[PDB]
RNA sequence: GCCCGGAUAGCUCAGUCGGUAGAGCAGGGGAUUGAAAAUCCCCGUGUCCUUGGUUCGAUUCCGAGUCCGGGCACCA
RNA sequence: CCAGGGCUACACACGUGCUACAAUGGCGCAUACAAAGAGAAGCGACCUCGCGAGAGCAAGCGGACCUCAUAAAGUGCGUCGUAGUCCGGAUUGGAGUCUGCAACUCGACUCCAUGAAGUCGGAAUCGCUAGUAAUCGUGGAUCAGAAUGCCACGGUGAAUAC
RNA sequence: UCCUCCUAAAGAGUAACGGAGGAGCACGAAGGUUGGCUAAUCCUGGUCGGACAUCAGGAGGUUAGUGCAAUGGCAUAAGCC
């Protein structure tokens, strides 16, 4: 995976609309499209929904989801059987 | 020849009696024995006691069966409660790290069944 | 009798006192002490459940009874008089020396052991407990053993509650989670 | 008891690897070697680990600073 | 109206002394053939007509009911 | 024009190849013999650290000079002694390295464990007449990174053709 | 041809091409005696073990059982060793 020196990836435009959140408290679904960040403790909380490629699933982020991927939370392809 | 509450074979070396144990292999029993001092061409058997109490101590520095079974049985029921994408497809049986589905993924598919 | 003896001296004194006990025959006492082993699978060979009564005569240094059916099943083949289980009662000397061996050697010996239940005293007081390996007896040698057949084991009390059962088993220092 | 159903019940000590050394009766014949007691069980001790021990904060904050 | 017999795999039949239903045709991969035939290999398919009872247990034994096939309904 | 996803899905059927099913073997130590090619947004000595992928300082080389790069199978000395085996590494968990703004869906590799199915394979079918078949390694193009594929190189080296 | 109930009108008996079922056996033990014992079912707890095998208790009280069809009886047991 990611070099651990290097440390964890996050695009500023996620950096900034989460960092403002977390004191102006609107807990509204926010929406993005960068499924490649990964999840800081301070999203904890947030309700955040993510492109997975025709339109965004909401994701609630918890405890146990920080070092895992963000895009790791969201289906890409619709399969139910045959 | 009962350690961490399994039996172990006495005509084997210990290195390779040590791999017996779910948790213990080449290298974690190459270690122990130069740690306790004990040779690798000798069995089980043809020791003393004292030499047997030394390597399960050695032994309890390392997880085994009894928590090593237990942690992987809660990582991966914690990653199907997330429902990470590797949690869904070890819900359905699918590989995890990233393969092929289309052919060539008995191991996880089980069995061939036709319609 | 080294258990016998520990409980008439040191357990009736810390019963009394948690419960408020007048006499000493309020004070819980342990009747008897059975061991089970249901052989579901002597309709194919007798010799599976004489094996079985060997085992468990090895733990016990009594000659266990050969149970029957108590009545004709059609969802397991069988017929009213086919032995299927072997059963071992003790009480008194054997019944506390069997109570030691277990609790000092056997119950510390299972494998992934973390305690036991203690929701298994069935509303009356009486404990059941059953086992899925009985090489943790130290009677049986490894390099003799034909398959691996567990039992489960009652001990049959005088006490009136779940509560007084626990509490005779904690005075007896036994695994509780 | 009957005389000659049931087998032979005598005497004899069990070794234990901590020094716990006990007498019981036993249908063995020879001596005991004995790995775990009562007394040297990490339950009956009391030291009986868990598997939680924390989560994903304690290790994110440890490998990866700001 | 009366009596006898049968009801079983997708079709045609066998079987069963109470406990464990088979055969052929047919169907599904596959093999050969340029491709279909034909042939070969690998396979699996039944709640034994319905209902109520003796039984530990019924497709089997018993009593009723449904459908079908068959034999009679004569002396006036 | 841009972001994300997909081209890597999956009850299945087919072809082409890799690893194997084991003693003509696996594993441990020691020790010989090659050929042909690439290198400037590159090849990357020696030394230090990390068990290991690799990290740091930093020479040399536009190349019969230096690097890639130790050839392996092979031989000697030992062990396993025919078992799902010290064969098989699939799959899985954790901890990591490298490239790349960015390795979740999808890169490669390392370590600690986990050690499935498989014990020579039905009808049928494929390649081969000599340094050929069989077997063992090496290099290169593609490429920031990503081959068991492709293109070439050599080592051991057959049986049979009425 | 023989056995059980009803029709059979509270003694016995009492018919129909009346309504419901059985028998043409078996056992040297399934007989006699002595000694001892009481279940069907349900609930709770316990390893494989499941609605139901075996084991512990509790509720229940003949709602089981009678070698067989039915009726009348059976705890002093006629039932179970
Ligand atoms: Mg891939
Ligand atoms: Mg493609
Ligand atoms: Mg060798
Ligand atoms: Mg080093
Ligand atoms: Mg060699
Ligand atoms: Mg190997
Ligand atoms: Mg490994
Ligand atoms: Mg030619
Ligand atoms: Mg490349
Ligand atoms: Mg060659
Ligand atoms: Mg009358
Ligand atoms: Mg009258
Ligand atoms: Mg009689
Ligand atoms: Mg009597
Ligand atoms: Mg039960
Ligand atoms: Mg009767
Ligand atoms: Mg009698
Ligand atoms: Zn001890």
């Amino acid at each position: 995976p990611r070099s651990l020196k290097k440390g964890p990836f996050i695009d500023l435009h996620l950096l900034k609309k989460v960092e403002k959140a977390v004191e102006s408290g609107d807990k509204k679904p926010l929406r993005t499209w960068s499924r490649r960040s990964t999840i800081f403790p301070n999203m904890i909380g947030l309700t955040i929904a993510v492109h997975n490629g025709r339109q965004h699933v909401p994701v609630f982020v918890t405890d146990e989801m920080v070092g895992h991927k963000l895009g790791e939370f969201a289906p890409t392809r619709t399969y139910r059987g045959h | 020849a009962r350690i961490a509450g399994i039996n172990i074979p006495d005509h084997k070396h210990a290195v390779i009696a040590l791999t017996s144990i779910y948790g213990v292999g080449k290298t974690r029993s190459k270690a122990i024995l130069a740690a306790a001092g004990i040779a690798e061409d000798v069995k089980i058997s043809e020791l003393s006691e004292g030499q047997i109490d030394t390597l399960r101590d050695e032994v309890a520095k390392f997880v085994v069966e009894g928590d090593l079974r237990r942690e992987i049985s809660m990582s991966i029921k914690r990653l199907m409660d997330l429902g990470c994408y590797r949690g869904l497809r070890h819900r359905r049986g699918l590989p995890v790290r990233g393969q092929r589905t289309k052919t060539n993924a008995r191991t996880r598919k089980g069995p061939r069944k036709p319609i | 009798a080294k258990l016998h003896d520990y409980y008439k001296d040191e357990v009736v004194k810390k019963l009394m006192t948690e419960f408020n006990y007048n006499s000493v025959m309020q004070v819980p006492r342990v009747e008897k002490i059975t061991l089970n082993m249901g052989v579901g699978e002597a309709i194919a060979d007798k010799k599976l459940l004489d094996n079985a009564a060997a085992d468990l005569a090895a733990i016990s240094g009594q000659k266990p009874l050969i149970t029957k059916a108590r009545k004709s099943v059609a969802g397991f083949k069988i017929r009213q008089g086919y032995p299927i289980g072997c059963k071992v009662t003790l009480r008194g000397e054997r019944m506390w020396e069997f109570f030691e061996r277990l609790i000092t050697i056997a119950v510390p010996r299972i494998r992934d052991f973390r305690g036991l239940s203690a929701k298994s005293f069935d509303g009356r007081g009486n404990y059941s407990m059953g086992v899925r390996e009985q090489i943790i007896f130290p009677e049986i040698d490894y390099d003799k053993v034909d398959r691996v057949r567990g039992l489960d084991i009652t001990i049959t009390t005088t006490a009136k509650s779940d509560e007084e059962g626990r509490a005779l088993l904690a005075a007896f220092d036994f695994p509780f989670r | 008891m009957k005389k000659d159903i049931h087998p032979k019940y005598e005497e004899i000590t069990a070794s234990c690897s901590c020094g716990n050394v006990m007498k019981i009766r036993s249908t063995v014949g020879h001596d005991l070697n004995l790995d775990v007691c009562s007394k040297c069980h990490p339950f009956f001790t009391g030291k009986q680990r868990d598997v939680a021990t924390g989560g994903r904060v304690d290790r994110f904050n440890k490998r990866f600073n700001i």
